[PDB]
């Protein structure tokens, strides 16, 4: 009779019609996937079309219910992820612009060649080639080539493109009641209506520079150690006192500076902790791989997989005639249906991603009691946060000789802890002024804080002064350098990844200290742990039902961002860090001095 | 004394189409021997579950009458079969009573049952005014009312089909996959009982 029994039963129907529409458009996205051809296009076509379609007139009805009168906190959260315009509040006419706009900008990211000239015959693509150009060569001019010309081509066709986008979305989340496309960004991490646990979309930015404040000395001291090496890789070109050139980072963009392992390498005589010439010895398939991943959680205490798992997954490349995207993901297609879409090679990387997607598995599963509208992470982070625990405690010397990969005759010294510390600080410690520098700028872009004649002033300003990564030459405003990233150019948050690192060694020190682990944090495996499994547990059966924050306290006894854990398990390399930067300079200066 | 005419039995469990759960069907069994142990030692009815009675001395326990229910529903709502329980099944499809004197039955059927494009002929009712007392059967379609406006029979805003359909695909998870339910309930009138088990030499 009231408004919110109204809501319970438009929610129930809704989500047993959203149930099935979903799995419909999940199974033709999937035959899609493993399998490219053209009756699975447009059957993928279809039933995205139905879905989308579906989902604007349940949203349109959605709307004839206010949310003020709804005290369930649960209600409420699936009305305002049903309530959501999206692109729609816009009138059609602009709206078909905006698509037309995106897809255009994912047409010349996906199609963007670039290549030498007076050597037109043919062309490199960026994804084959440029990313091997850029990960592998050592030569200053080739790079240097490569970085310009990409960054030229690239930012002269999409200038204009992301000149008209940052207006339209602008629009978009003024018409959505949000202050600008950066607030409805930080939207996802806004709780509202929860005493104690309410965050704000304003909060997260300072809370994000609290976090990089005491990010930046361990950075700062890492900086001054790969710009010690690459002193040793580049002689005469790099200032002792400047920043890094920016097309020397390893990456196209500088978002990784795990390339620069074979450079940066602490002790180069020390062997690696690669186990792979164990699995081809002893035959290692993909099924048996992913036999000893679910191992791995039942000994933490979490379900085993499903048969629908071992049936429908396909975790091996199948073959010449049929085409299949390569990409590792991991499918929660509903309605208990759980796979995972992996051309698996006998790598231990292949190895760690596979624990990483049975991580996601592990997590879309735990919340399938849930409702449709919630199963989801808590925020963007937490997904991806729960693989990468699971990628942290599988990499461990402890698992490997656990499962036989490792001999047991192995000797764990400081000296390979301090190089696999320092693979997985370019990895993950490399990402985070890239990314709070990236976020930044978007934010203050949207928010108009940044002139529309002045953004590259700003943006290399903001490189030199957070990431310490100074431009080769001077770009105008004819250059969209921002603009050559995946995801700024097809309409993607980025602080996800920010958040994720940090929640990651979050759940990892909580973890840890759940499973009793005596040593310091980087040797430690959740192995064999049901109580550790069961806190983790307690978070991934939330879902989206509950305040990130509850969900945070769930697991660490926090509601925020803490940065503590990620600075203790970099521990013992920011001391050797410490230790070998006595006789360089720790820090940088914004001036041109290197180039 | 030898034993002939069994209880129909076969045409109850091994039919080839169950009815819904909205339209669940019951059989009444009279004037037969009722041999349980068919249906113990088969392997695939997974689930039997025996309230009020043992499942070993259902053989020498006689009746007056057995009501064989039959019915399909998904994996996770078969614990809604049972006293006591609540949910979508229990309130608006098929209630049992507390002081239920019988046994349930239910199997995996998704060989049977599930079709690739997706099967639509099993439906179970979502909203209901009132909840269903125990062994009531309701088929009727009227539309919903969940607002204040009269529906008129037009199924618009707050008004809608109760009855929705189980999409059963044969790639569905355990708990989403048809499971064929059959409920026994047994019962004891003033009229001399006839369905009673046989009898050894
Ligand atoms: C992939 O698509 C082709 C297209 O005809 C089809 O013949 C083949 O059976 C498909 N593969 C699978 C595993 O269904
Ligand atoms: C909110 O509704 C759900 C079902 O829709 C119910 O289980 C829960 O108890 C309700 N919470 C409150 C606080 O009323
Ligand atoms: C969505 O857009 C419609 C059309 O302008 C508007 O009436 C409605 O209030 C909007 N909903 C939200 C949550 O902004
Ligand atoms: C999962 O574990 C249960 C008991 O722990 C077992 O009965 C079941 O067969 C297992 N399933 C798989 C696919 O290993
Ligand atoms: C490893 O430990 C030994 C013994 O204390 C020490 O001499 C050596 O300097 C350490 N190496 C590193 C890289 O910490
Ligand atoms: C976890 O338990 C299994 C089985 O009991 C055992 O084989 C394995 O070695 C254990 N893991 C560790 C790290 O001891
Ligand atoms: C149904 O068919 C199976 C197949 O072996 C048989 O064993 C059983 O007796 C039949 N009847 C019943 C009531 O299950």
């Amino acid at each position: 009779s009231t408004i919110e029994e109204q809501a319970k039963t438009f929610l129930d129907k809704f989500n047993h019609e959203a149930e099935d529409l979903f799995y419909q458009s999940s199974l033709a996205s999937w035959n899609y996937n493993t399998n490219i051809t053209e009756e699975n296009v447009q059957n993928m076509n279809n039933a995205g079309d139905k879905w989308s379609a579906f989902l604007k007139e349940q949203s349109t009805l959605a709307q004839m219910y206010p949310l003020q009168e709804i005290q369930n906190l649960t209600v409420k959260l699936q009305l305002q992820a049903l309530q959501q315009n999206g692109s729609s509040v816009l009138s059609e006419d602009k709206s078909k612009r905006l698509n037309t706009i995106l897809n255009t900008m994912s047409t010349i990211y996906s199609t963007g060649k670039v290549c030498n000239p007076d050597n037109p015959q043919e062309c490199l693509l960026l994804e084959p080639g440029l990313n091997e150009i850029m990960a592998n060569s050592l030569d200053y001019n080739e790079r240097l080539w490569a970085w310009e010309s990409w960054r030229s081509e690239v930012g002269k066709q999409l200038r204009p493109l992301y000149e008209e986008y940052v207006v339209l979305k602008n629009e978009m989340a003024r018409a959505n009641h949000y202050e600008d496309y950066g607030d409805y960004w930080r939207g996802d991490y806004e709780v509202n209506g929860v005493d104690g646990y309410d965050y704000s979309r304003g909060q997260l930015i300072e809370d994000v520079e609290h976090t990089f404040e005491e990010i930046k000395p361990l950075y700062e001291h890492l900086h001054a150690y790969v710009r010690a090496k690459l002193m040793n890789a580049y002689p005469s070109y790099i200032s002792p006192i400047g920043c890094l050139p920016a097309h020397l980072l390893g990456d196209m963009w500088g978002r990784f500076w795990t390339n620069l392992y074979s450079l940066t390498v602490p002790f180069g005589q020390k062997p690696n902790i690669d186990v792979t010439d164990a699995m081809v010895d002893q035959a290692w398939d993909a099924q048996r791989i992913f036999k000893e991943a679910e191992k791995f959680f039942v000994s933490v205490g979490l379900p085993n997989m499903t048969q629908g798992f071992w049936e429908n997954s396909m975790l091996t490349d199948p073959g010449n005639v049929q085409k299949a995207v390569c990409h590792p993901t991991a499918w929660d297609l509903g309605k208990g249906d759980f796979r995972i879409l992996m051309c698996t090679k006998v790598t231990m990387d292949d190895f760690l991603t596979a624990h990483h997607e049975m991580g996601h598995i592990q997590y879309d599963m735990a919340y399938a009691a849930q409702p449709f509208l919630l199963r989801n992470g808590a925020n963007e982070g937490f997904h991806e946060a729960v693989g990468e625990i699971m990628s942290l405690s599988a990499a461990t010397p402890k698992h490997l000789k656990s499962i036989g990969l490792l001999s047991p005759d192995f000797q764990e010294d400081n000296e390979t802890e301090i190089n696999f510390l320092l693979k997985q600080a370019l990895t993950i410690v490399g990402t985070l002024p890239f990314t709070y520098m990236l976020e930044k700028w978007r934010w203050m872009v949207f928010k108009g804080e940044i002139p529309k004649d002045q953004w590259m002033k700003k943006w290399w300003e903001m490189k030199r002064e957070i990431v310490g990564v100074v431009e080769p030459v001077p770009h105008d405003e004819t250059y969209c350098d921002p603009a050559s990233l995946f995801h700024v150019s097809n309409d993607y948050s980025f602080i996800r990844y920010y958040t994720r690192t940090l929640y990651q060694f979050q759940f990892q020190e909580a973890l840890c200290q759940a499973a009793k682990h005596e040593g310091p944090l980087h040797k430690c495996d959740i192995s064999n742990s049901t109580e550790a499994g069961q806190k983790l547990f307690n978070m991934l059966r939330l879902g989206k039902s509950e305040p990130w924050t509850l969900a945070l306290e769930n697991v660490v006894g926090a509601k925020n961002m803490n940065v503590r854990p990620l600075l203790n398990y970099f521990e013992p390399l920011f001391t050797w860090l410490k230790d070998q930067n006595k006789n360089s300079f720790v820090g940088w200066s914004t001036d041109w001095s290197p180039y | 004394p030898n034993i002939t005419n069994l209880c129909p039995f076969d045409e109850v469990f091994n039919a080839t189409r169950f009815a819904s759960v909205y339209a669940w069907n019951r059989k009444r069994i009279s004037n037969c021997v009722a041999d349980y142990s068919v249906l113990y030692n088969l392997a695939p009815f997974f689930t039997f579950k025996c309230y009020g009675v043992s499942p070993t001395k259902l053989n020498d326990l006689c009746f007056t009458n057995v009501y064989a229910d039959s019915f399909v529903i998904r994996g996770d709502e078969v614990r809604q079969i049972a006293p006591g329980q609540t949910g979508n099944i229990a309130d608006y499809n098929y209630k049992l009573p507390d002081d239920f004197t019988g046994c349930v039955i239910a199997w995996n059927s998704n060989k049977l049952d599930s079709k690739v494009s997706g099967n639509y002929n099993y439906l179970y009712r979502l909203f209901r005014k009132s909840n269903l007392k125990p062994f009531e059967r309701d088929i009727s379609t009227e539309i919903y009312q969940a607002g204040n406006k009269p529906c008129n029979g037009v199924a618009g805003f707050n008004c809608y089909f109760p009855l929705r359909s189980y999409s059963f695909r044969p790639t569905y998870g355990v708990g989403h996959q048809p499971y064929r339910v059959v409920v026994l309930s047994f019962e004891l009138l003033h009229a001399p009982a006839t369905v009673c088990g046989p009898k050894k030499s």
